[PDB]
């Protein structure tokens, strides 16, 4: 019943420094090494280093020596990693796993949940939502498709829903994608030509950051 | 021709974190004069149990014990077990009553939580300051320990009440000293009283003190002074 | 630096089938290789160590093997619970290096993309710039490509794309291109075509609109 | 014919919680060979005071002292008092000044809060580094202790400033060792420096270490090894 | 004719708070028999460094060391340095690799934060369980200490990786014992292991224990027993 | 100036388990045994057991072995008793007294104030109050008697007052009595035939549990 | 199991008088007997130990005595502060057992109960069930009994009673019977009598009402 | 970077006792003596005593022995001074300085900021403000002078401002002066005869104690 | 008790000039004298110890000297930052005693007080007592005295005064007398003069008013 719980996600401004943390539960904290792995979207898994809380032994992957610096509080049962001089490319997911005992060295058996860091000198922003209505083109027989476009906002995340959960199945909503510091995202929905336009399918977008709740009904034409 | 067996705790090796530490130290052991296959490395995971039945494999055994206050075990009690030759039998607290025979018959119990209450019997199987019927009148001599060497007035029967659920109590006779072993303690200035007897305190050569800093250092020293350590056993 | 070489980068099979991922280190990892499995949006999970040994919980259709410079994993009776990414790492001392990763996908009958083109919003055109969206929903073979032709001429400098991971329901993906440009640049042109190349369609499946 | 007197602290007996513990142990004492009325049980309630004037009643006295860090008393200071023969007189800090005479004349003060400041006098009754008039110039040699054995440069008069409200300071001469007593300490590895002299450290047989677990166990051991303990006194 | 030099820490004098304490004690020293200019008072501000190169000024040196757990320095390591005659040279961890020669060649490093990682070399300048290129494969033998006496398997070269920014590591040979010095420790029952060797433990007369109460008291005792202390050095 | 203070009163549901506590003040907590006595309305005093905080010695009355389990926190200076698998008959008052020293064993000299436990699978409820008006019977000469009946409520307690403290002396109010999981209680009042009915004697009932404050005037007839 | 036998279960006297409670154990408590006094709505208070010794605060008109199987307490010049319950306990080792208890009451001139019968409330009859109350206020000899006769026939299955402790003012108790039954059961009957037997009244003092 | 920070200011009633405190930062608290100096308006500096936290050594100026009593908490890193039986003449500023090391004895190198004590059996009060208008006397050529008189209030302090900061330069405001338990103070202002009376210079007085904010315009005549 | 004797009690000079404060102890302070400087509304600051030694930060135009019973401080090129109070203390063991203090003021060209007399407020006279204020603003030589004459006759029992510290701007002080008395006492008199003696004015500069 071992378990490492890492701190919550954060988003620093380029140049600043952050503090991730890992809290251990279910084993003698001083008796096992703590691992640190970095995971960027298209780079697999990078080892950063390890630390032995208590004794204080430390090991750094040659490539992070300047960037990462580990510590451990025994009274707290938490190991910390600190990234200095953040760069737009430090944005990624960081894990902390427990390095097994003497038996088999360096096999990490328990992994944290993962902390998330995002470096971006961006500032909060409202996501102008635009209603995507089919081209006036001739009537499509069976199914018709509508869309919603939440554009240029900061920062993640946002909640788009068609008809407040009403119309759920048959919908596709795509992953926000950063375009020039702003995240942009779209969502498509497919219903028989019967419902629309004889209905009122609406885009329910909510930005918990700038606290902007907006609704826009896909008006045909 | 001769063999050296090093006993250490898991934590020791875990802190070292190398897949070749046993190997590196072995080449280093050639320096001090021990052939390529002359030394063996045994890993005890639970000191308390190891101390009782430590199947000593080699000619010379040097066992590393690190004072750990976060386990509540007495170093003295542990030394008394490794440094000496014990011979235990099992006890059935349920059906039988017991008595120790000489200054060498002791009751060594150990486990999760060892809680031992005792009730001395007169020559009739009757309590003396207790009712062999209600353990609320017994005399408590151990409250939840992890290792306990109990001593009662020799030549008197006792109804025993251990918490066998989490404890195991066995009747041991201590027959003497073990020459092929040595204790090297790491940490705690602590002086060891390994006599049940309050009167005596024996300090032997096969009972050595290293100052803790890191485990790699401990082993380096053990290697750098193998002969000195061996000479204290063969002496 | 020991370099782990995982192959294939992507694997595709249906339940019951027997797959085989394979790690190949640059140097000699004696037998100190591990295998972790990471599932969509979670953390990795030790699945095999010291080459062939499995931790406790882990099923047994998972079979590790090899030594030296060649190692292999071998999920056997693949069940719906064995789909996601798989990494391999050596544990022969620092610095530790991981594999690239192998993504195991759920096989299935091919499917053609039902693309829908969408012209700018009056709302947006009131801002100062137009943006043309195009959805290519539910297609199977993961691979799909899109060309943006602004009046016959191919464009690409204003495009931004986003994909969807294999769906839990049908096992089909989904894409979303978004061509953006000035309101002016949008108005001095007439035909906007969104072209898409797939395995299903013998020729580029296109959708378009003229102002 | 001979008598054995056991001294213990209240806490010891309270933990035992039996109205017949003194009795049970007595029957157990017949085993080790001591007739039905041959052993006596004396209860000291305050160790500090007992250590000073311990009216030893029997032929053989074995006193049980349990290391208690929550009282701030030095075990060494307490041992030095019981193990030895002291002879004190009262001191009037108010009207007289004092001086110690030999390596055996010490000032033993004890109470609620003992705070002693001193001022050495030259052969004129004048201060040396102090004004016999303002105690703010005195030299503090004890800040609120419960037991204090003060030592000053022999053959020099001193105006003393104790906090007699909560303290009592008496002038004691240590005449030698007491043979009918023994100290059995329970707990704390602690080694005892019972010499005022930094140079020497004497370790005698009448100064024994038992490992604490429960009080019933302590007494069982004392009984199981009565002769061994007695032999260390008569030896 | 003869001279006595007292070494104490700053805290010692600060607690005394008198502009004439050195003087008062000096008159008191005439009592014990030392002429008006016969004793000197040297103030060490940093024990760790003083212990290494203690420029002993007088015929007889008695150095006062107070156990201070809030500095994390080992008393044993400090004793080993003062009580003995060491002879160090500087080491360039950057350009050279090193090896200790005999049971008397040790590496004494000290400073803000001393962190030493080591890598044993075979007869080719190649690592053994390490890559002389990446210190992440080295063996850590000290993690941020204030004073460290490192010991490695004799006769083996090692690439060293100290944190020279906050540490200084020097190669020392221990040539023997110093007769004109004495250690008087104040506080902590602590027994001192001043041998690198786990086998031996030497306890000398020039290694004395005083029980702490106040600094004025310590000095009074040192004065009241000067000869006793001197006799243990000349003996 | 010794003193043991026990935790507040509680009411568990049958089958659950409770935690009473005793906090010591005025003596060296580790040096004296802590006693536990149970007191039901018609059973006098039952000894449960004792505990020695610090050393950890424990003694159980054979009859509670399965039910009670003692503990002690030295840092806190509080001893705890825990009753497992509560039964409707565990409802009672529990004390904690200090077992004197070596001198006289087992004489408890300082008693806690007493903790109170009530096991009942009952649920909160409002106490319908009914006005008790004399029978239309012929006029009684001197004194007349009025009554108030608070019936079927849960749980204790409740506050009945005639004329909000106005009419206090000359009143009798009876102990709630559990009838089928509900407590029921009555109160009588006696005033000369002069005041009533030429007055307005009212029953002021307040149930701090379901927060029901109600007043009802004893209307004759 | 040592059984303590306290007698009398109840004692009654006025100030100044000299009472004597008495504990008698089943076995031989050597002299390890104690006496605690508990006052209305509070906790017990050690009052005497080792048979005859009194703690410090405790007055001295309190006298413990005896040994073996017979022990006695002896409050002498009883003052208003010595009224409540008294227990006895042996302290000769576990398991400890207490006495039953002796309740010391304040004596006084007899008093007859002024009973008042009360028929159901319109409020209650609107609920669905009727309940007849009956108060027997301020009577002295603690003991009193009540019969509920529903049309001559004695009932008892629906009754619920509550008593009051000796009053601080006059030293008289008080009772409260409450006969409950269906609204229907209440209506198919006519006469409701509340009967009460006491020491004061030569014959049952009754009160009643007819619908 | 050493520093002692003393507690906030207080005002006791005659006869009571107070607790000042000094918190150390930047040095080993147990290794240096703490000084206590008293400073009354016309008495320079008085030494009270000193304390050595840890060892516990204490020294009292013969003249304060009964009045002051020092203590020190090592875990807290704060030294306390307590003045018993306060007198109207204990009112003053109290400092706490660090007594340097062995080198030079009794030279205090770091001083606290100073705590302030005021003994006065007085009670809170509102400061009746009166407008000081020039005597009807003949017109003064160049500059004219107006005044404000805040009289009889308790306790300190108060805020007077002419035209809410508007008219600042050219103003004189005098130190409150205790007259019979009440503080009294005045403020003068000098502006060319041009502005006044052709303006509206007002006295803005605010008593943060009895929370009395009042404004009064200097009305000529 | 060692008595420190600081002189002059007050000193006055302009920037650049060289002043010399001087401490003289009653007994022999060997060389254990210190000098602290305290600035308006702050705390003291060690400035010189063991007679001639200066701490670290402290400038060097500050020069300590002497020994025995005579000691002196010697601020040399006095700059605007060296103005305030200066104390001296011996550090030769308890009890420590400080000097009286020397106040260093900023010199400057003389200035005459522009006094303004102010009669009671209607507001105040409505309360029950009158109070006459009088301001003597911006004068240089610190010293100034005021006489209150209530109809030719000098009064002084109801007066209360307050001063201002040397101003940061011009270096001139300011005073504020406040004669208080009954409303009645105020009304049975007619002429209220506020008289002031200064160094600037050859004769008492007066201001007054008649009801
Ligand atoms: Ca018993
Ligand atoms: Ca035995
Ligand atoms: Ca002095
Ligand atoms: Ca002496
Ligand atoms: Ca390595
Ligand atoms: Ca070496």
């Amino acid at each position: 019943q071992v378990q490492l719980q890492q701190s919550g996600a954060e988003l620093m401004k380029p140049g600043a420094l952050v503090k991730i943390s890992c809290k251990a539960t279910g084993y003698t904290f001083s008796s096992y090494w703590i691992e640190w792995v970095k995971q960027r979207p298209g780079h697999g898994l990078e080892w950063i280093g390890e630390i032995l809380p208590g004794s204080g032994s430390i090991n750094y992957n040659e490539k992070f020596k300047g960037k990462a610096t580990f510590t451990a509080d025994t009274s707290s049962n938490t190991a910390y990693m600190q990234l200095n001089s953040l760069t737009s490319e430090d944005s990624a997911v960081y894990y902390c796993a427990r390095n097994h005992g003497s038996p088999d060295f360096h096999v990490m058996d328990y992994w944290g949940q993962g902390t998330s860091i995002t470096v971006s000198s961006a500032k909060t922003t409202a996501p102008p939502v635009y209603p995507l209505a089919p081209g006036s083109a001739a009537q499509t027989n069976s199914m018709v498709t509508l869309g919603c476009l939440v554009k240029g906002y900061f920062p993640e995340p946002v909640t788009v829903t068609w008809n407040s959960g009403s119309l759920s199945s048959g919908v596709h909503t795509f992953p926000a994608v950063l375009q020039s510091d702003l995240y942009t995202l779209s969502s498509s929905v497919t219903v028989p030509s019967s419902p629309r336009p004889s209905e009122t399918v609406t885009c329910n977008v909510a930005h918990p950051a700038s606290s902007t709740k907006v609704d826009k009904k896909i008006v045909p034409r | 021709t001769s063999t050296l067996c090093l006993y250490y705790p898991t934590e020791a090796a875990t802190e070292i974190n190398d897949n070749s530490w046993k190997d590196t130290l072995s080449q280093l052991f050639l320096t001090k004069g021990w052939p390529t296959g002359s030394v063996y490395f045994k890993e005890y995971t639970d000191i308390a149990s190891f101390s009782v039945d430590p199947q000593l494999y080699c000619d010379y055994n040097v066992v590393l014990m690190k004072y750990d206050a976060t386990l509540q075990l007495d170093m003295s009690e542990l030394a008394d077990l490794i440094l000496n030759e014990w011979l235990c039998n099992p006890m059935d607290i349920t059906l039988y009553y017991y008595q120790q025979t000489d200054e060498a018959n002791k009751w060594i119990s150990m486990g999760s939580s060892c809680t031992i209450k005792v009730c001395p019997l007169n020559t009739q199987t009757l309590g003396i300051g207790c009712l062999t019927t209600d353990t609320a009148t017994f005399e408590e001599v151990a409250t939840a320990e992890k290792l306990v060497i109990t001593d009662v007035v020799d030549g008197v029967n006792h109804k025993l009440d251990v918490t066998t659920a989490t404890c195991t109590i066995r009747n041991c006779k201590k027959l003497g000293p073990r020459e092929n072993v040595a204790v090297i303690q790491v940490g705690g200035s602590d002086v060891l009283d390994i006599t049940a007897d309050p009167t005596t305190a024996p300090q032997t050569e096969r009972m050595m003190r290293i100052n803790w800093k890191k485990w790699w250092q401990v082993f380096y020293t053990v290697v750098d002074y193998v002969n000195q350590i061996i000479q204290a056993m063969s002496k | 630096d020991i370099q782990m070489t995982q192959s294939p980068a992507s694997l595709s099979a249906s339940v019951g089938e027997t797959v085989t991922i394979t790690c190949r280190p640059s140097e000699n990892i004696y037998s100190y290789l591990a295998w972790y499995q990471q599932k969509q949006g979670k953390s990795p999970q030790l699945l095999v160590y010291k080459a062939k040994t499995l931790p406790e919980g882990v099923p047994s259709r998972f079979s590790g093997s090899g030594s030296g410079t060649h190692f292999s994993l071998k999920i056997s009776s693949v069940q719906p619970e064995d789909f996601g990414t798989y990494y391999c790492q050596h544990h022969n001392g620092p610095p530790l290096t991981f594999g690239a990763g192998t993504k195991l996908e759920l096989k299935r009958a091919d499917a053609a993309p039902t693309v829908s083109i969408f012209p700018p919003s009056s709302k947006q055109l009131t801002s100062g710039g137009a943006s043309v969206v195009c959805f290519l929903n539910n297609f199977y073979p993961k691979d799909i490509n899109v060309k943006w032709k602004i009046d016959g001429s191919e464009r690409q400098n204003g495009v931004l794309n986003s994909w969807t991971d294999q769906d839990s329901k049908d096992s089909t993906y989904s894409m979303s291109s978004t061509l953006t440009l000035t309101k002016d640049e949008y108005e001095r042109h007439n035909s906007y075509t969104c072209e898409a190349t797939h395995k299903t369609s013998t020729s580029p499946i296109v959708k378009s609109f003229n102002r």
